[PDB]
DNA sequence: TGCGAAATTCCATGACA
DNA sequence: ATTGTCATGGAATTTCGCA
DNA sequence: TGCGAAATTCCATGACA
DNA sequence: ATTGTCATGGAATTTCGCA
């Protein structure tokens, strides 16, 4: 068998709904399987059309051989199927209700929640920095960050500070206050 | 004047007037019988005025001025006096063209890494497409890998919106651009400092300086044109197609696509190269690092037979940028403070401001 | 297709496929183990489609197209097939630039006599001066002697009014101009025939063809500019001054003023040459006739290392004149009917009309 | 003494008033002394200003050393004197009431009268052809026309036909009718 | 250790401003 | 205070296939 | 039948379109 | 059915002034 490579498999999923930020409610999450590199796209709905609109941007830069997703409605539509077929992307579904990617999605959910508190509405603007953080975050398994693995170089934004990522005392109380 | 010309009439020797010709008075003037004919020798005190009247008839250069004078006059070293005036004619100095070419171009080193340097520029205006008129073109210096963003204007704000989307991926050390309103605004300066990005500017009116992106503009328009043949010029929907298409095209001289130079592996696009199928990613990246260092680098070409290179304290003139009709193409003379490189200088512009300037927008002031 | 590829799999020899490599079946396709790697050999029947898909990704030329294909395929003489498609891509043919330069310029003979030929052209629009915006410039081919007339428009009517004033002096054999509205109108044609004047036209969009007047425009603007330095651009009152000034300026290479070439004697203007004071008019004119025949004539320069010269029945393409944004710079291919001279041709433009055309507005269609 | 040359002396004079042609009444006549070459300019008056306006055109092509005229008011004004001085033109006057030139002026008066009849009002348009005629007219004294002498070449409009120049029967009667 | 043809490399030309 | 670039397609040169 | 300096000629560069 | 041109000012080359 041939070694795992970037663009072999993209893992996509939605996160939301979230509080309205500049008209957006959801986040399409794309994680490259081999590298752990993450792309994020704000959408207004977890719909096939919002998925195609966002993936069109991404697939303008690089095209996966396989896309993997859960059986969300946006991903199982035959519009989305037609879209993938047009680009020679094979579609791959985890069976309903059932590694490196899983951890990354945890990091994303958690890191969002952290910064989403105090400013639940300003997240749109924060997406770029969230990605940069995620992608220059050191992987304990591999000696490298996703940036390094994607591009074969060090980055000009190293996140030397690994952070709490955990919710402090002031935040737990004002997250219990916002969601009232 | 009347002093020098006196000793001459009696037949003694003065330096400059050859002793073998006969000099005489007639009609109230000193004359002399030269092979070409009889010419009047004016007193030294009259000569500047003469050269001047001659030159002013049509503001003519060396020979064409001299030939007017030689019709009536002779004196020693006439051209020296002609050249003296040409050198002091404000109007000739700022209106005439140069006849010395720039020194041979530099071929600066390729940025060592992706994201070391971006070149950015706007294309447009273009025929309206979905209310859009411009394209922001961002070109990675090392890879050539290019990002395209449609905009409504070549504004700072639209620049920032696009670069926020792009810098989601990575942040560059440097971003190089021309001195357009959109990149020189303080708002853009702040946006860059905010992120640790250094702003680099091209010397004014010298797009050669950001030649990488200018050149990429050519491919962008060329391919849009072909894809638009016999259809209405709806380019908006094609930006993504063009971007991808170009990022995955081989440069014959390099034998690589910008995509490969950026990722060291093709994505799922037609005709993906498969040569590194059996290597581990890590082996792949190691071969990439090697490929990146060994790329072809052009060398500086031969100087043209009549070029000039700038010397400190030389008088030079900057070309007027958008000269009005019937107005001079050159600014008044100015001084070279510093020679940054053989093709770039700092001049004190007689106002006087320090301006950094390409030698292509310069001529060496004539007649010292 | 399946015929040729069959004999190959068993191990017999086919012309083009080198016998020393091993060819095999796998995954349902014919393969082959080449130094670079394992490539699929498509059936002859599949090859055109492949070349086409490759070329269409970014409409790339020979090598950049080939490198895409070679990623997956091998077959004999791949480039021959690549070149076949490039030659049939309408879009590449009309959009790409040429990379062969025109042949070396002609230096036509100087008209033998004053009034043999006039070159005429308009300058402008210029900043308004007394309600005038253009200058009609008439240049005598033999002498360079130039007449200037201010006009309100580059119209036929203003052309006729001016030329009536000028032809009071003498009538020319020929008048050469560009294909502007003002000189191609029937009204102007009639005005010329009425007088025994032959109209000569430059090939379209090639002012080099009337280079004499174009060049004289440069001096006219240059001198107006100098005389107008730091004053408002009131050029109307200076036309007469400029005309005179230029007509009486020496060309360093000829050693004559156009005035002298026209009259063989200076008039009462500053620095009048007096060399022929003692000759009779008739002796003067005889020396003039001699001066006119012996003027310097430039020779045709060396061809650039990669020029083309037109051959009858060659496919060539005319440059689009005022191409719209994102539209091709070249017309569809067309055929050379006649080679008038090495720099001028008649083409049948596929409409098809006979057009006379400069090779500078032409490229030789690529890939035969 | 040095031989006679073109531009040595211009002989100017007015002819008129004439019938209105396109707003013009007079003709300034300039004849080069040596060559017999003639220039004509329509004016609205025999004034110094009309003379300077017209001579400015001519002196844009070639400048005489001397201008000769009768003592017409237009030529004896100090404006006209100032004008000449500015251009290094010496002025020369025939004494009040008192060769090749004289004959030329006769030719001009006569040739005008000829063509002026039948169309007394269309003369403005005819000035160019009148000059061309005058200037390609063979001189019995010299072997040459003024054109030949001016430019040292043959012309593309030779007037091989020397004409009556005299007033025919139909014209004498309709000149005696127009001036009624 | 050399030949004819194919493959590859060279590089002038022109177009982005 | 900064700096030309590179697709293109014939020609020139090198390499390949074969003895 | 030769030297130093002045004069003249050569010619690349650029701008008219 | 038509076609580049020529002012410019340093450098290169020729000529001049003198022995
Ligand atoms: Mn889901
Ligand atoms: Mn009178
Ligand atoms: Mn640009
Ligand atoms: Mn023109
Ligand atoms: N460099
Ligand atoms: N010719
Ligand atoms: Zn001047
Ligand atoms: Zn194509």
């Amino acid at each position: 068998d041939r070694p795992q490579k970037p663009f072999d498999k993209f893992f996509i999923d939605y996160i939301g709904p979230l509080p309205p930020s500049q008209g957006y409610l959801y986040v399409l999450v794309v994680v490259d399987g081999m590298t752990g590199f993450t792309w994020l796209y704000p959408t207004k709905a977890p719909s096939t059309s919002a998925t195609v609109k966002s993936l069109n941007v991404l697939t303008s830069i690089a095209i996966p051989k396989v896309i993997h997703s859960d059986q969300g409605a946006a991903f199982t539509s035959s519009t989305f199927a037609e879209w993938a077929k047009e680009r020679g992307i094979h579609l791959e579904f985890s069976t309903p209700y059932h590694g490196k990617v899983e951890r990354k999605n945890s990091d994303i959910k958690r890191l969002l929640t952290k910064l989403l508190v105090g400013r639940p509405t300003k997240w749109y603007d924060l997406l770029p920095v969230v990605q940069l953080a995620l992608n220059n975050t050191y992987s304990p398994v591999l000696k490298y960050t996703p940036h390094q693995l994607l591009f074969g170089i060090d980055s000009n934004t190293p996140f030397a500070n690994q952070d709490t990522l955990d919710l402090t005392r002031e935040e737990e109380l004002s997250l219990l206050q916002e969601i009232r | 004047l009347d002093a020098e010309l006196d000793q001459l009439l009696q037949g003694h020797y003065i330096k400059g007037y050859p002793k073998q010709y006969t000099y005489f008075l007639e009609d109230g003037k000193v004359k002399v019988s030269r092979p070409e004919g009889v010419k009047i020798i004016p007193p030294q005190s009259d000569r500047q005025k003469i050269v001047l009247q001659a030159h002013n008839l049509a503001h003519t250069g060396r020979e064409a001025t001299l030939l007017k004078i030689a019709n009536l006059y002779w004196w020693p070293n006439m051209r020296k006096d002609v050249v003296k005036q040409l050198g002091r004619c404000q109007q000739c100095l700022i209106t005439n063209a140069s006849n010395k070419a720039s020194g041979p171009i530099l071929r600066p080193d390729r940025p060592q890494k992706p994201f070391d340097k971006f070149f950015i520029d706007y294309i447009g205006p273009l025929p309206p497409s979905q209310g859009y008129l411009y394209v922001l073109v961002v070109v990675d210096g090392m890879t050539g890998f290019t990002w395209l963003y449609p905009t409504k204007a070549p504004s700072t704000s639209a620049t920032v919106k696009s670069l926020n989307v792009l810098t989601s991926i990575a942040i560059p050390k440097v971003i190089h651009s021309d001195q357009g309103a959109a990149f020189t605004s303080s708002t853009f300066a702040e946006w860059a400092k905010e992120r640790g990005i250094h702003l680099e500017f091209s010397t004014p009116y010298h797009p050669q300086s950001h030649g990488k992106v200018e050149r990429k503009n050519s491919d962008i328009k060329r391919l849009l044109t072909k894809l638009l043949v016999g259809r209405p010029t709806k380019w908006y929907d094609l930006l993504p197609v063009v971007q991808l298409a170009l990022n995955n095209t081989y440069s014959p001289v390099l034998k690589y696509t910008p995509h490969q130079l950026l990722f060291g592996i093709d994505s799922n696009t037609p005709f993906a190269n498969q040569d590194t199928l059996d290597l581990t990613r890590e082996e792949e990246l190691s071969l990439l690092q090697e490929i990146r260092t060994s790329l072809y680098h052009p060398s500086t070409p031969p100087a043209s037979s009549r070029s000039w290179s700038p010397v400190v304290g030389q008088l030079v003139q900057e070309r007027v940028a958008r000269p009005a009709s019937l107005r001079p193409r050159w600014h008044k003379p100015s001084t070279v403070l510093k020679v940054l490189n053989p093709r770039t200088v700092v001049i004190l512009d007689h106002l006087g401001n320090n301006r950094t300037v390409s030698i292509d927008n310069l001529k060496p002031t004539s007649h010292q």
